C-alpha cells in the first residue's frame, strides 16, 4: 500500500531525448490515476483501450512509464498507427496499445537562448522501429552503395540529429514533455 | 550519381500512367524521396515524399490519386498517377532528400501531357506588312512542337519565335516575327518555314504586303 | 500550413553588384529546414543553401544564406553572368513547399517597344475565325500592358499573350498578343485597335486599322 513514484517520472528535472526514452517500471504500489487526470496542466490526455475516469478502480501486473521530450507538432505521433520521424525512428505504439499518453508545453524549462542542443530526435533509419523498440546505435548512416566506416560525407550521414528549442520558436516548434503509460500473472497496481 | 525519370507521355484525361525513376551513385531504399514537378511557367511543386521505412506522405492537389512506391532489386523509384487532370501537365523530377541538408540530387524530369486533343497539323497564315515587321501564325496544332525558320535559315537577324499559348480548343498556337529594313519589303522575298513532325506536316509560307 | 512567399518577383541588375532576395513563411519556421535553389532555363534546379547558412559543396563562396524566424535572405556578394537564374526557397512541415521563385534579371536602360497590329489574313476569314495580332519588339523592363479596343470598347477576355526570353544581345523583351474572334463576330465591327502602355512611353501608343480598307 506504498503509493506509486509517478511525481518521479513527471516531476524528473531532467527528461531524456527521445530516441533513448526512458522507461520507468512501477510495481507493488497503489496509484490514484484521477489524481493526474484533474491536475488540467496537461494539454494532451488521451487514453486508449480504457476511461481516464475509470482507471481508478483497476489492477494491472505491471505499469510501464516511458518519458521524453519532442516538439508540439510530433505529440500527435504518440499515439497508434502513426507515421512521422518520431513514430517510425523514435518511438513507436503498438496498434493494440491500452495505455495513456499524457503531454504539456515544456518551453520555460526545456529552451535556452542561444539554442538547446540536447534534446535530439533520429533522423535516418533504414526501417521504422517495432513498437517499444529503442534504438541507441549513432552508427554513420550509408545512403549508398559504398560504405561509410565511421566517416562521413556524401551517402554518410550521423544519424541523430538535434532539436534547437529557443523559447522564441513556434508553438508547435517548442518542446513538450511526454509521459505515456502502459498497462500490462498475479498484479502489483491498483487504486 | 544520377536520377533518370522515364515513362512520361501524353495521356488522356481520367487515364493513368507510371513514372520511373532509375537511380545510381544513391540507393532509393536507404533515402527519403520525392517526386516534384514544375507546370509550363510555372513553379516547383512538391507532390509525394517516401520514407526509408515506407512512410509516404503526399501533396492535397493528388491526395488519392498517386501513390510512390519502389523495387529495391531495381533501385528504381516509382510513381503511379491515377485519375490524370489537365493540371497534372507538368516535367515530374524525383529528387533525393536529406531533410535537414535539403535536396542535394535531381534528375532532369520526364515530361507529362494531360489532354483530349488528337493530333492535328497548322494552319500557318501570314501577318503582313501594309523598322518594319512581318511574321507567320502556326495556328491549331496538337501536339507540340513545332520549328519555325525564315528563308530556309538564311534570315535569323530580328527573328522572334514566340512561346505556344494553348487556347481554349485545346490546340497551341504561336507565332514568329521578324523585323527588316521598310525598303527592302519589295526587294526581298520573306517565307517563314513551319515543320510539325507529328503530324508530318511541314509549309512554306510567302509574306508579302 | 507553411506558405513561403519570395520577393521581390522579379530581381534586376548587373554583374558586380549585390542581389539580396528574400522568402518570408507564413509561421515562425526552422531554421534547420530552409534550403534555397537554383534554377537555369531548361535545367534541373540547384541546391545552393541548407539550413539556412550553410553551402552546399560546390556552391562558390558569392552565396550566402542569413536569417531566422520567418524572414530568409539569400545574398549573391558580387554577381557573375552565370548567376541570373531562378531562386526558389523551401521550407518543411511534414513534407516539403516551396517559395514561388525570384527571378534575376539583366537591367538595362528603358527601351520603347516598336508596336504593330496585324489583321486577320483573308485566309483564315474563309475558314470562319479572325485572330488579331499585336506585336510589342524589343523592349525593357518587361512590364507592359495591352489593351485591345474594337470600336473603343475594350475587349476583355478574348485575348491571349506570350513573351520571348531577355534577349542575350541587347536584354530586350518581346511580346506578342492575339485576339481571336469568329468570322460573324469580326464583320461586325470597323476599328481594331492595340493600346500599349508602358514606361519608355510617355503616353500610350495605339496601333489600329479598319476592317476593309486596303
Ligand atoms: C509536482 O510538484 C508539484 C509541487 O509540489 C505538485 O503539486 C504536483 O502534484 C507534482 N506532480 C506529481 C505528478 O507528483
Amino acid at each position: 500500500t506504498n503509493l506509486c513514484p509517478f511525481g518521479e517520472v513527471f516531476n524528473a528535472t531532467r527528461f531524456a531525448s527521445v530516441y533513448a526514452w526512458n522507461r520507468k517500471r512501477i510495481s507493488n504500489c497503489v496509484a490514484d490515476y484521477s489524481v493526474l487526470y484533474n491536475s488540467a496542466s496537461f494539454s494532451t490526455f488521451k487514453c486508449y483501450g480504457v476511461s481516464p475516469t475509470k482507471l481508478n478502480d483497476l489492477c494491472f501486473t505491471n505499469v510501464y512509464a516511458d518519458s521524453f521530450v519532442i516538439r508540439g507538432d510530433e505529440v500527435r505521433q504518440i499515439a497508434p498507427g502513426q507515421t512521422g520521424k518520431i513514430a517510425d525512428y523514435n518511438y513507436k505504439l503498438p496498434d493494440d496499445f491500452t495505455g495513456c499518453v499524457i503531454a504539456w508545453n515544456s518551453n520555460n524549462l526545456d529552451s535556452k537562448v542561444g539554442g538547446n542542443y540536447n534534446y535530439l530526435y533520429r533522423l535516418f533509419r533504414k526501417s521504422n522501429l517495432k513498437p517499444f523498440e529503442r534504438d541507441i546505435s549513432t552508427e554513420i548512416y550509408q545512403a549508398g552503395s559504398t560504405p561509410c566506416n565511421g566517416v562521413e560525407g556524401f551517402n554518410c550521414y550521423f544519424p541523430l540529429q538535434s532539436y534547437g528549442f529557443q523559447p522564441t520558436n513556434g508553438v508547435g516548434y517548442q518542446p513538450y514533455r511526454v509521459v505515456v503509460l502502459s498497462f500490462e500473472a498475479p498484479a502489483t497496481v491498483c487504486g | 550519381v544520377q536520377l533518370v525519370e522515364s515513362g512520361g507521355g501524353l495521356v488522356q484525361p481520367g487515364g493513368s500512367l507510371r513514372l520511373s525513376c532509375a537511380a545510381s551513385g544513391i540507393t532509393v531504399s536507404s533515402n527519403y524521396m520525392n517526386w516534384v514537378r514544375q507546370a509550363p511557367g510555372k513553379g516547383l511543386e512538391w507532390v509525394s515524399l517516401i520514407y526509408s521505412g515506407g512512410s509516404t506522405y503526399y501533396a492535397d492537389s493528388v491526395k488519392g490519386r498517386f501513390t510512390i512506391s519502389r523495387d529495391n532489386s531495381k533501385n528504381t523509384l516509382y510513381l503511379q498517377m491515377n485519375s490524370l487532370r489537365a493540371e497534372d501537365t507538368a516535367v515530374y523530377h524525383c529528387a533525393r532528400d536529406l531533410v535537414v541538408y535539403g535536396m542535394d540530387v535531381w534528375g532532369q524530369g520526364t515530361t507529362v501531357t494531360v489532354s483530349s486533343a488528337s493530333t492535328k497539323g497548322p494552319s500557318v497564315f501570314p501577318l503582313a506588312p501594309s523598322t518594319a515587321a512581318l511574321g507567320c501564325l502556326v495556328k491549331d496544332y496538337f501536339p507540340e512542337p513545332v520549328t519555325v525558320s525564315w528563308n530556309s535559315g538564311a534570315l535569323t537577324s530580328g527573328v522572334h519565335t514566340f512561346p505556344a499559348v494553348l487556347q481554349s480548343s485545346g490546340l497551341y498556337s504561336l507565332s514568329s516575327v521578324v523585323t527588316v529594313p521598310s525598303s527592302s519589303l519589295g526587294t526581298q522575298t520573306y517565307i517563314c518555314n513551319v515543320n510539325h513532325k507529328p503530324s508530318n506536316t511541314k509549309v512554306d509560307k510567302k509574306v508579302e504586303p | 500550413e507553411i506558405v513561403l512567399t519570395q520577393s521581390p518577383g522579379t530581381l534586376s541588375l548587373s554583374p558586380g553588384e549585390r542581389a539580396t532576395l528574400s522568402c518570408r513563411a507564413s509561421q515562425s519556421v526552422s531554421s534547420s529546414y530552409l534550403a534555397w535553389y537554383q534554377q537555369k532555363p531548361g535545367q534541373a534546379p540547384r541546391l545552393l543553401i541548407y539550413g539556412a547558412s550553410s553551402r552546399a559543396t560546390g556552391i562558390p563562396d558569392r552565396f550566402s544564406g542569413s536569417g531566422s524566424g520567418t524572414d530568409f535572405t539569400l545574398t549573391i556578394s558580387r554577381l557573375e553572368p552565370e548567376d541570373f537564374a531562378v531562386y526558389y526557397c523551401q521550407q518543411y512541415g511534414s513534407s516539403p513547399t516551396f517559395g514561388q521563385g525570384t527571378k534575376l534579371e539583366i537591367k538595362r536602360t528603358v527601351a520603347a517597344p516598336s508596336v504593330f497590329i496585324f489583321p486577320p489574313s483573308d485566309e483564315q476569314l474563309k475558314s470562319g475565325t479572325a485572330s488579331v495580332v499585336c506585336l510589342l519588339n524589343n523592349f525593357y523592363p518587361r512590364e507592359a500592358k495591352v489593351q485591345w479596343k474594337v470600336d473603343n470598347a475594350l475587349q476583355s477576355g478574348n485575348s491571349q499573350e506570350s513573351v520571348t526570353e531577355q534577349d542575350s544581345k541587347d536584354s530586350t523583351y518581346s511580346l506578342s498578343s492575339t485576339l481571336t474572334l469568329s468570322k460573324a463576330d469580326y464583320e461586325k465591327h470597323k476599328v481594331y485597335a492595340c493600346e500599349v502602355t508602358h514606361q519608355g512611353l510617355s503616353s500610350p501608343v495605339t496601333k489600329s486599322f479598319n476592317r476593309g480598307e486596303c
